[PDB]
């Protein structure tokens, strides 16, 4: 009384305050009204509570009840929990598109969605056309990107090519984006990242009945298995059609197939605190894949 | 990249095979 409260999306710092009986929906809905979002599906609060783990923000629940680490300001990040299953029919606002666009190219320059080389060099160019716009011989003398996080670490680890080197080839597709809007680019960018295997799944260390660790990822299609040092191909895949219910106990994960006569898929998950998520991204995912099909 | 077309109980039994 009163709580001081600072929230960050892609682009912008927003400080608000609240009080000790605000919701999560309360405060989630304040962002969407400043920041003029329309489709709030896909978006989520994230935090860091007391003992230092990220975790989503509860809506349906007060703020000050979910052990929200203990600072003045309070922090947040405004970030997708959901991706859509094509971006083109989906991110209808210029904003959602612009959230998605900057998040997804964080993802890649983080490594944490793979991209090789050469269909990194083209994300860098859109995102050079996004923020440069079109390419100018007098304006753009040779170097203009030294000041640019534009490839991803991996990528310039695996090369004998020098910084300036990757900075021509950038330069060399920039030139032909000539006629690109920002909008127009964001979007390429988008539809490009989207085909990356890596995008849009969530990666979770599970267990089979031997003990061997595993991938299981959770995405917009469905749920995929993945060898533990193969994140790209998925070996065993359910589509969200084929679902009937996810319910996890301690640490063992049940799945029930529609079929009826077929058996339940069984695995297994170490923490409390991921399971809790990985139940919630099912949900999700399962609900907006059910949406897109009425 | 899609995972493999298959039923359940092949699905139970690759997912043990690991």
């Amino acid at each position: 009384k009163p709580i001081n409260v600072r929230v960050t999306t892609m682009d912008a710092e927003l400080e608000f305050a609240i009080q000790p009986n605000t919701t999560g929906k309360q405060l989630f809905d304040q962002v969407v009204k400043t920041v003029g979002l329309r489709e709030v599906w896909f978006f989520g609060l994230q935090y860091v509570d007391s003992k230092g783990y990220s975790t989503w923000l509860k809506l349906n629940k007060k703020v000050t009840q979910q052990d929200v680490k203990k600072e003045n300001p309070l922090q947040f990040k405004f970030r997708a929990k959901f991706f859509p299953e094509d971006v083109s029919e989906e991110l209808i606002q210029e904003i959602t598109q612009r959230l998605f666009f900057l998040q997804v190219k964080e993802a890649i320059l983080n490594d944490e969605i793979y991209c090789p080389p050469e269909t990194a060099v083209l994300l860098a160019s859109y995102a050079v056309q996004a923020k440069y716009g079109d390419y100018n011989k007098e304006i753009h003398k040779p170097g203009y990107l030294a000041n640019d996080r534009l490839l991803p670490q991996r990528v310039l680890e695996q090369h004998k090519l020098t910084k300036e080197q990757w900075e021509e080839r950038i330069q060399n597709w920039h030139e032909e984006h000539r006629g690109m809007l920002r909008e127009d680019s964001m979007m390429e960018y988008l539809k490009i990242a989207q085909d990356l295997e890596m995008y849009g799944v969530n990666y979770f260390e599970i267990k089979n009945k031997k003990g061997t660790e595993l991938w299981l990822g959770v995405d917009a299609l469905g749920l995929n298995i993945y060898e533990h040092d193969d994140k790209l191909t998925p070996k065993i895949g359910f589509p969200w059609s084929e679902i009937r219910n996810i319910s996890f106990n301690d640490k063992k994960f049940v799945i029930k197939p529609i079929d009826k006569k077929a058996p339940d898929f069984v695995f297994y998950a170490p923490r409390l605190r991921i399971n809790k998520r990985i139940l919630a991204l099912c949900m999700g995912n399962h609900e907006l894949y059910m949406r897109r099909r009425k | 990249k899609r995972a493999p077309q298959m039923d359940w109980n092949r699905k139970r039994e690759i997912f043990s095979n690991f």
